[PDB]
């Protein structure tokens, strides 16, 4: 039919479930653990980066790639198609910034990106993004933490977790983390739930903790990571 | 059998069967023999009809003043290239105010049919054109195939069981270079008379003949124009 | 698992795995080459070789050393056909940054813009993934040299010393123990360890004319490589 | 083993073109006749139920004032070719101040005979009977869905093209007058129709240089009927 | 001139806790009047207005095209519209045609949705934003607008003195000058309530 | 496995997406219609009204103009497409050359548009049909039909849907040439086919009659309620 | 590329649409909504499949998405798949206000969005929308109106709806409740409470898992009342006393 | 596929053997062959030629006349509490095959059997009918199957 | 099982079946070889004879793309003329924007990017032509490059494609090549050309020869048979 320009490859199962989009969740489950916590003043992110060989230095490749000065973010699962939407979000966040003259909230990043991310899944010939994005930041004085999925559905969680055994770390973040706590206490339980599936070795390069202050996002260097977590949590 | 589905697949022997299947359409055409001498060239085709009352389908048709051609195989893709054949003619006749030598002219047709033989979903062009034209160096006889390979020769024969004409040609085609137009046309039809079944004509209006020369403009000869060509000949043996 | 015609195109699988992409693993095996990257304090050294089945082989034309920028060169692996199409694209975006930006090129993040074009190759509907593997060095101001090895999955990768390929798996095993512990690296120390890390793999140890050792050190920042002269001297220096 | 339908099969030739020939089996047939005095053509509307209106479906349309035509198989398939061919002959009379006669219509349709394709669409299986009067007098031409134009003086289409032409090729000897072929066609017509001949069953196409146009008239259609 | 074709003057004056904006009700071609009931300033959002001086087409065109992008921003984000967001929303609209730009003198004076703090701004026809800490005046004659108000407006003006100062300012300008006239509408808005009064002007 | 072609078509002698679309036609809602010298009558049934929903949303008859009426049988999805399509077509026709072409322009529009709708790639044929209703100029009636192949044709009677609706057209042939000379019996034919067609509920039945050049209005349950009572009385007069 | 095409757009041999039949199986699952006739107002209620209490619920209206200050639409289906249609119809409703300056009527608003979902079904082989959402509003002509969208490109608009799975016991009860309109806006909401309490899977009528938004016709503001869940609990316990009063009969 | 058979073509070749048996060579008398299924895509164009080339049947879904004649005739032997009227039975549920009309009547006297013979509870009967009413009312649309 | 369908997809063994079928597709064609001396580059083409077939000096695979460059091609002839026009159009772009001789290195690189690109897409198909590129200049010298359908760009002093005889390139090392002046080279190659490729397979054949170098002052043309005539003169007496 028609051209061959990559019409949609996504069909509906007899039960109505998505075919290749649900398979992208397996890459999220087969990915690396990433956690984040929305409590009180700001949002705190705890990711996991471990070198497969001793020749890898974590000082070059950074897991945290903040979209805006006040907006941080992390990801889970799969890189190649991740940097595509990242830089796309850098170009897309400018229309709201140029026309409306304002440090665009994370909620608008959720509405615009997930709409294009859903349109990307609707477009065939290309594999859907296997990346689950945790969107955070500070807007209107009250921060936010939002979780997306390969299908584009956006949720809101106080303390969320993704990757291997994400349902087990979600219950720990449901119990150990409740109501709201200070960013210092948020970093504590964010590393404890990350040390769940983590190996028996935790150093400055093994875990990196991002934090979104009310003053705007500030990415902590591995220095402060080894100072607070040594002696993790 | 799952690896034979598409066109892009090369055979285990390394050949694309789509060109070979287009070669079948050229073989099913009428028997025709183009030829040239060292002075004048003569091409002969055969007319076919589906029914008795149906007028015999013409093959040889005039395009350029000094270039006559026959046709076989797909008529659709032929008439397409036919409008493209008129184009390049009037092109050099307008800008350059001179005709196109058949050598570099057919090189454009071979490249015109290269794209449809490559891209997926495109089809080759079954083509029976036998081109006879005069540049400054004299006549030339080329051939046309869906593989887009034209070969310069003195004579060739294509169509149904036309290989029998080459067998008559290979000895005679070397001796047909010195003969003037008159006996050449009747010796020309002597090649195609074994290509038809020997038990029937071979009438006047079922055969196509044309003649072109350096100073002679190509004119289509058919029906009563073949009567002087068919007269004064000997019948085939038994 | 596989269902339908998914075997005949480039897309995901019923289990979410990949076939085409994973068949590019052995796409380097037909070339049968090796490249190992070693970086020092102020220097970075690349080691490569070539096969000479016939005496008609020209050293200049079959040379596997590719020079992107005067300051920054590169090297490839696998089939050399897919590598050359990526050579001009590495030169293209280079000249784009030299023109527009006017300085020493994204010594760190250049692998992101290259892998982006490399991902477009993979992300295309029907097109060849181009399994050629890109390897770059780098030069920055007071950052020391840099080493980067990119793979044609569309991602950026680079570190101090990295070796990936057919036999490069055993080469990194020696580099893990050789670097640390704790040690420093000088000019000739990185050149001498370029063979020893491969010495854990094969190292037939024959005339150096076939092997090509890429080297970049900061004195004059321009990348460059000698011809046949002192490379053999560095080969006899490491063996006492 | 269906590849692209355009791909020149193992035999080999186009699938859809080979299929479109069978599309003539689902529709009615006609009978062409040509003579020095004029060209007469007959058809059958194939009325399934009396609810069918005779003037609603007509198998004979006149492309140019002096040039008639006959369709085959479906209706709307030819209707796109029919109506667009009327624009052709009219622009020819604009540029050259003379209408296309029986010839330049053929090459006009022969150029578009196969325009179909998948990339860069579907060929019609309708056969066309081209009538008219050129400078050479009354002429009738024929073409097939395959695209090759071959001159057929008197041609029949439809599923009866096999049988109707077999006896028709014998009677076309030049010693036959036009009036003898008129009543010779209705002999084959009453054999190929299951329903008794009535005013709504069949129509006639007759074009002559002197009598025109004509086209065809009304109530003269019923005169050839009762004579069956 | 282009702005003098339809004429009109938009005078927006900020008070202490409130803000006032005024525009004449005269609508006519050149010196010939058409109707005095035409509305220039249109309501935008809640407790926010916009002044417009220029071709009556760009008055209706922008205000309707602004209403388009107005809601679309508010429907995506339930929060309000802000005078800053609507300010550059006109600037992006006036910049859609660089060498073809619409001819208008937009004046946006509206209260902050968060607090009672008023805000005033005025934009060029090409989309150039401009803000003042006292008042923004746009109209045919700039001599009576800048001359009077500089000797009239005060740093702290309550709604009582704010409306009466611009009142006599329009009375002395219309009864003397020519172009403007035929009634003037005044919108004085505060946090508690919205007040709209129409000044008396000559009918000739 | 699944082995089939699409377009076109099959050596077996029948098309695929065309005559199979006729199954999506015959399965459509049962509807009838007739033509007359003054008042033309139509009908629709088998809408499966549950009495709990609004009848105006399920209405199967629209009007491009007061002169020409639209009657279609099939799914209501592609309906508004054609409604938006055809109304703009008859609009742009109203725009230039104010006097419209009579009955041969509009009947060949949807027909030829549907024919080329099966022609170009990336176009899926419609599985619905339609029958034009109205009155020709100078007091003549007009009716035609749409075919999946795009062939326009004029019927003396409209019979589609189930076999029960085909009897409504059978009863029209029993009126011979003269009948009916009163519009009362012509409307009663729909009230009589109400029992025969569908479930005989007296609900899904809807009709409108256009007398000469007067624009028709939907029948209110007064006239049609009075003509429903005479339908059973007229059948009792034959006993 | 003919074998790789699964013929999504093209029909099934059985006469049904092959892609749409598997599409509406997701509508029978996932989203759950309801509608009923009410005088001088209209009510909407939905139950979340996200109802797990670990969410922040900072989105305020979620399944209730409000397209315009005067109009809301209850969505059943995938969120972001619907969010493409939300802003689209929101702009279609906004472009209507641009060339008109008058609220968009509900009739042509539904037929405009259903054609957008239909375009992908008829050609392009694109993934059709599996989102079926409701419609509410008011016009000066027909007044209160209710509508529904179908994946095949058809408007499922009626004066009542069953979406998408449960509410079963209340469904047949709604046919016994078919008495048309009333208010007392709290009385019509009381009827909606016995629907949510009885027919819920865990029952108990969880207040945090459901949200009720009501549109009150007002001239000319047309105030939409969005309940803050503080007055929902007293509305829940309002009819629970009436439901306990209804069982006093037998 | 079951156990070691095939799968795929071997299930087809035993059906091709089902042809060669039934084709068939050589059988004269009867053995009258009658085949039935829910949906037949199975028989090849070759298999239908020997049989059945004459008569194969299709029964459309029943109408109000058939369903009333289905249930009244099915209940001619045995009714429930007599009194059964078929006017409101086919009018209430619209529509579905006469299959489940016996099932709702199966549970009708079954639920009344808690009273050991005869009784009808208005609040319970319409509540028990709600289970089957919703069962068909879950999948009501198709479509608009049309 | 169908892994050879799409040219954009890999194979279970990790290579391109479309290229593997394209490599042997050139082998079935008649032999076309090439060699380079010090001041020149030599080309050659074999013309098979079955029945007649046609006029001698027809459809010769030797083509002239540019002043200093030439084409010795093998495989399907129509695909070669298409690449002949592409190389001609590419040579036209260089003589236009610049106006001097196109270097043979980048001229082969432009075609290397083309032939490689058609193998990447399943829409188009790979090339069944493996040709030879060689040139000589006063400021450049004699170079010869071997291009393969896979898209690998490289060159040796000599290469052989077409039929599998390959014995015609064996005697070249038994004779003076880089030392000779390219004049006598023409007749020195043709000795075993006649001997090998025995008459059992093909009864008759015909040989074409072309040369470009210093004696022609950079020009490329087919060496005539009458001048200097020593081409086929020494070839008939060298068969023993």
């Amino acid at each position: 039919a028609e051209r061959g320009y990559s019409f949609s490859l996504t069909t509906f199962s007899p039960s109505g479930k998505l075919v290749q989009i649900e398979y992208a969740l397996a890459a999220v489950a087969g990915g690396a653990p990433s956690v984040g916590i929305k409590a009180a003043n700001g949002v705190v992110l705890a990711t996991e980066k471990k070198q497969k060989s001793i020749l890898y230095d974590e000082r070059s490749v950074h897991k945290v790639e903040p979209i805006t000065k006040h907006i941080g973010l992390v990801y889970s699962g799969m890189g190649p198609d991740y940097r595509v939407l990242v830089h796309r979000a850098r170009k897309l966040a400018q229309q709201y910034y140029l026309v409306y003259q304002e440090p665009i909230p994370t909620a608008q990043l959720v509405q615009r990106v997930a709409s294009v991310m859903q349109e990307y899944t609707q477009s065939g010939g290309v594999r859907p993004f296997g990346v689950s994005l945790l969107i955070c930041g500070w807007n209107e004085g009250r921060p936010y933490l939002f979780q997306s999925d390969p299908s584009g559905a956006y949720f809101a969680w106080k303390a969320t977790a993704m990757g291997k055994n994400y349902v087990n770390g979600k219950t720990f973040l449901e119990k150990r983390y409740n109501e709201d706590l200070e960013l210092e206490d948020a970093i504590h339980t964010a590393i404890l739930t990350l040390k769940e599936s983590f190996e028996g070795q935790m150093t400055e390069d093994n875990i990196e903790v991002g934090i979104c202050n009310e003053a705007g996002f500030r990415r902590l260097t591995p220095t402060e990571v080894k100072d607070y977590l040594a002696a993790i949590a | 059998n799952q690896y034979d589905n598409d066109v892009t697949v090369w055979s285990p022997q390394g050949r694309i069967h789509q060109i070979e299947y287009a070669m079948e359409a050229v073989k099913q055409g009428s028997a025709t023999v183009g030829l040239k001498s060292k002075t004048h060239a003569v091409l002969v085709a055969l007319k076919r009809a589906q029914s008795e009352l149906a007028a015999h389908q013409k093959k040889i048709l005039h395009v350029d003043n000094h270039i006559g051609i026959s046709i076989a195989g797909l008529t659709a893709d032929a008439r397409l290239l036919c409008n493209f054949m008129r184009q390049e003619c009037l092109d050099s006749r307008f800008v350059f105010d001179r005709p196109l030598p058949v050598s570099r002219l057919v090189s454009l047709i071979g490249s015109k049919t290269q794209i449809p033989t490559q891209r997926y979903g495109r089809r080759p062009y079954g083509v029976g054109l036998l081109i006879a034209g005069y540049d400054d160096m004299g006549p030339h006889i080329f051939q046309t195939c869906p593989s887009a390979n034209y070969f310069d020769c003195r004579a060739m024969s294509i169509g149904a069981r036309s290989q029998s004409a080459r067998t008559y040609l290979e000895r005679h085609m070397s001796e047909f270079m010195e003969c003037n137009l008159n006996e050449l046309v009747k010796h020309g039809l002597r090649a195609l008379r074994e290509t038809l079944p020997a038990e029937q004509d071979l009438t006047t209006k079922n055969v196509s003949i044309g003649i072109v020369g350096k100073d002679l403009e190509f004119t289509i000869y058919d029906d009563d124009d073949v009567s002087p060509f068919l007269e004064g000949l000997e019948e085939r043996p038994q | 698992s596989s269902a339908g015609f998914d075997r005949h195109i480039t897309i995901f699988s019923p289990e979410g795995r990949l076939y085409q992409v994973e068949y590019a693993f052995k796409a380097i095996n037909q070339g049968g080459l090796t490249s190992v990257a070693v970086r020092g304090k102020d220097c970075a050294v690349i080691v490569t070789q070539k096969k000479v089945p016939d005496k008609l082989l020209d050293s200049s034309t079959v040379t596997h050393l590719f020079k992107i920028t005067e300051n920054i060169g590169c090297v490839m692996t696998g089939m050399t056909a897919d590598s050359r199409s990526q050579v001009q694209r590495a030169r293209y975006e280079a000249a784009n940054w030299k023109y527009k930006y006017g300085y020493e090129i994204p010594v760190d993040m250049l692998c992101k813009r290259i892998a982006d074009i490399s991902q477009v190759y993979t992300q295309n509907a029907e097109m060849r993934p181009l399994g050629c593997c890109m390897i770059l060095i780098g030069i920055d101001e007071e950052q020391g040299p840099q080493v980067y090895k990119c793979d044609p999955a569309g991602y950026y990768c680079g570190f101090k010393a990295t070796a990936a390929g057919v036999k490069q798996t055993e080469s990194t095993s020696f580099l893990e123990k050789k670097v640390k512990k704790k040690f420093d690296w000088t000019f000739e120390q990185t050149v001498e360890t370029a063979i020893t890390c491969l010495s854990t793999v094969l190292s037939i140890d024959f005339k150096p004319s076939e092997i090509e050792v890429g080297v970049v050190t900061v004195e004059n920042p321009k990348f460059r490589i000698l011809t046949e002269a002192e490379i053999d001297a560095h080969l006899v220096a490491l063996a006492e | 083993y269906d590849r692209g339908v355009n791909t020149f099969s193992p035999e080999g030739r186009l699938f859809q073109v080979e299929y479109a020939i069978e599309a003539i089996k689902l529709g009615s047939t006609a009978i062409g006749i040509q003579t020095s005095e004029g060209v007469c053509l007959a058809v059958e509307k194939r009325i399934t139920s009396p609810l069918m209106e005779p003037s609603s479906i007509e198998k004979i349309v006149e492309i140019d004032a002096h040039i008639g035509c006959a369709m085959s198989g479906l209706i709307a398939d030819a209707k796109t070719l029919i109506d667009k061919a009327r624009v052709e002959t009219q622009n020819h009379w604009f540029t050259y101040n003379e209408t296309m006669t029986v010839e330049s219509v053929t090459q006009a349709v022969s150029n578009l005979a196969l325009q179909f394709g998948e990339e860069d669409s579907r060929p019609f299986g309708v056969a066309l009977l081209f009538g008219g009067v050129d400078e050479k007098g009354p002429q009738l031409f024929h073409m097939d869905p395959s695209g090759t134009f071959v001159q057929c003086d008197a041609r029949a289409i439809g599923s009866a093209s096999e049988g109707a032409q077999s006896s028709l090729q014998e009677v076309y000897h030049k010693s036959m007058t036009l009036k003898e072929a008129i009543k010779s066609s209705l002999i084959i017509l009453k054999q190929v129709m299951e329903e008794k001949l009535n005013a709504t069953n069949i129509e006639l196409a007759t074009v002559q240089p002197g009598q025109n146009f004509h086209m065809f008239t009304k109530e003269e259609l019923e005169e050839v009927i009762k004579d069956i | 001139s282009i702005m003098s074709y339809n004429g009109g003057a938009v005078m927006a004056m900020k008070g202490k806790n409130c803000v006032a904006i005024a525009a004449d009700r005269r609508f006519g071609i050149q010196a010939q009047m058409v109707t005095t009931d035409f509305q220039k300033i249109f309501p935008m959002g809640d407790r926010l207005y916009i002044g417009l001086a220029g071709l009556a087409t760009d008055v209706q065109t922008v205000a309707q095209r602004l209403k388009f992008r107005l809601n679309l921003y508010e429907l995506k984000e339930g929060r309000q519209i802000k005078p800053y967001t609507l300010m550059s929303m006109v600037a992006n609209l006036l910049y859609e045609k660089r060498f073809g730009p619409y001819y208008t003198e937009p004046v946006i004076a509206g209260l902050d949705p968060k607090t009672f703090k008023p805000f005033i701004c005025s934009l060029d026809l090409i989309g150039c934003p401009m803000v003042t800490d006292d008042f923004v005046v746009s109209g045919t004659c700039a001599e009576q607008m800048y001359g009077m108000c500089e000797s009239l407006w005060e740093p702290n003006m309550d709604p009582d003195h704010l409306f009466e100062t611009i009142s006599q300012a329009m009375l002395n300008a219309v009864d003397r000058d020519a172009v403007s006239g035929m009634g003037v509408i005044v919108h004085i808005i505060e946090k508690d309530k919205i007040t709209t009064r129409t000044l008396k002007a000559r009918m000739d | 496995s699944y082995d089939r072609a699409i377009t076109v078509f099959s050596p077996d002698g029948h098309l695929f997406q065309v005559e199979y679309a006729q199954e999506a036609v015959k399965k459509g809602s049962t509807a009838v219609g007739v033509r007359g010298r003054d008042i033309v009558v139509l009908g629709v049934e088998k809408k499966s009204v549950a009495k709990l929903q609004d009848e105006r949303t399920v209405r199967k008859i629209c009007a491009l103009d007061d002169n020409v009426c639209m009657a279609f049988a099939g799914l209501t999805a592609d309906a508004r497409i054609v409604i938006n399509r055809a109304r703009v077509e008859c609009q742009s026709h109203r725009l230039t050359v104010e006097d419209p072409v009579t009955v041969e322009y509009i009947t060949r529009y949807i027909a030829s548009l549907k024919q080329r709708y099966t022609q170009s790639n990336g176009r899926r044929p419609f599985g619905i049909s339609a029958l034009i209703v109205g009155f020709d100029f100078d007091g003549t009636p007009r009716l035609y039909q749409t075919d999946p192949s795009g062939t326009y044709h004029a019927w003396k009677a409209n019979a589609i849907g189930r076999g029960a609706k085909s009897v409504r057209e059978f009863l029209e042939k029993n009126y011979t040439d003269e009948a009916i000379e009163t519009d009362d019996l012509t409307i009663k034919l729909v009230i009589k086919a109400l029992l025969e067609v569908v479930q005989s509920g007296g609900k899904n039945i809807e009709l409108a009659v256009m007398r000469r050049d007067q624009s028709l209005k939907i029948l209110n349950p007064e006239e049609i309620e009075k003509y429903v009572a005479e339908i059973e009385k007229e059948k009792e007069e034959n006993e | 590329s003919r074998r790789y095409d699964s013929r999504t757009t093209i029909f099934s041999p059985e006469g049904r649409l092959y892609q749409v039949e598997y599409a509406m199986e997701a509508i029978g699952h996932a989203g759950t909504c309801l509608g009923i006739l009410a005088n001088d107002g209209v009510l909407l209620a939905a139950e979340r499949r996200n109802i797990h209490k670990l969410l922040d619920e900072v989105f305020f209206s979620e399944k209730i998405y409000k397209l315009n200050e005067d109009m809301a639409c209850s969505v059943a289906g995938i969120t972001s798949d619907a969010n493409v249609l939300t802003n689209e119809l929101r702009l279609i409703a906004q472009r209507y206000l641009l060339q008109y300056q008058e609220p968009i009527p509900c009739e042509q608003l539904v037929t405009a969005l259903c054609d957008i979902k239909q375009a992908y079904t008829q050609f392009g082989g694109k993934r059709p929308f599996g989102v079926s959402l409701l419609y509410i509003g008011w016009d000066k002509h027909y007044g209160f109106q209710l509508y529904q969208s179908d994946p095949s490109g058809n408007y499922g608009g009626w004066k009542a709806t069953c979406i998408g799975n449960n509410s079963a016991a209340a469904v047949s009860m709604l046919k016994q409740d078919y008495k048309e309109g009333e208010m007392t806006l709290k009385s019509a909401l009381a009827l909606a409470i016995k629907v949510l309490n009885k027919t819920m899977d865990v029952s108990k009528l969880s207040a945090e898992k459901v949200e009720i938004a009501t549109l009150t016709r007002e001239n000319g503001k047309t105030v939409i009342r969005v309940l803050k869940q503080k007055e929902v609990e007293q509305l829940i316990k309002k009819h629970e006393e009436e439901e306990a009063k209804a069982e006093r009969e037998k | 596929y079951d156990s070691n058979s095939g799968g795929e073509r071997e299930i087809q070749r035993t059906m091709l053997e089902l042809l060669n048996q039934l084709d068939g060579f050589d059988s004269r008398g009867d053995v009258k062959v009658i085949m039935a299924t829910n949906r037949i895509e199975t028989l090849d164009p070759a298999l239908i030629r020997p049989g059945r080339i004459d008569r194969k049947i299709e029964f459309p879904l029943p109408d109000e006349k058939t369903k009333k004649r289905i249930f009244q005739i099915h209940t001619s032997r045995m009714t429930l509490a007599d009194d059964v009227t078929l006017d409101d039975l086919i009018m209430a549920k619209d529509d579905l095959s006469g299959a489940d009309i016996k099932a709702i009547c199966t549970e009708a006297g079954l639920m009344a059997l808690r009273e050991r013979r005869m009784k009808v509870t208005n609040e319970d009967f319409k509540k028990s009918k709600e289970n089957v009413l919703y069962k068909k009312q879950e999948g009501t649309p198709e479509g608009l199957y049309l | 099982t169908g892994y050879d369908l799409s040219a954009s997809t890999f194979s279970p063994d990790g290579r391109v079946f479309q290229v593997e079928y394209a490599m042997k597709a050139v082998e079935n064609s008649s032999t076309a070889i090439g060699i380079r001396c010090k001041d020149g580059v030599v080309f050659g083409v074999e013309k098979l004879v079955l029945s007649k077939l046609y006029e001698e000096g027809s459809n010769k695979r030797l083509f002239n793309v540019d002043r200093h460059v030439g084409m010795a091609v093998a495989g399907l002839l129509a695909d070669a003329r298409s690449l002949a026009d592409i190389a001609r159009e590419e040579a036209s772009n260089f003589r236009s924007n610049f106006g001097y001789n196109i270097p043979l290195k980048h001229l082969a690189d432009r075609v290397a990017m083309y032939v490689h690109a058609y193998t990447l897409y399943s829409a188009v198909r790979p090339f069944g032509c493996s040709f030879m590129l060689g040139s000589y200049s006063v400021n450049d010298g004699a170079q010869l490059y071997m291009i393969d359908p896979s898209g690998v760009s490289y060159g040796y002093w000599g290469c052989a494609i077409g039929k599998a005889r390959q014995a015609a390139k064996t005697e070249i090392e038994k004779l003076q090549m880089k030392e000779m002046t390219c004049r006598d080279i023409v007749k020195e190659v043709a000795k075993i050309i006649y001997i090998v490729h025995d008459e059992v397979k093909d009864k008759a054949f015909e040989l074409e020869l072309s040369w470009v170098g210093e004696l022609t002052n950079g020009r490329h043309e087919i060496v005539p048979k009458d001048i200097r005539e020593e081409a086929e003169k020494y070839a008939k007496e060298s068969l023993k």
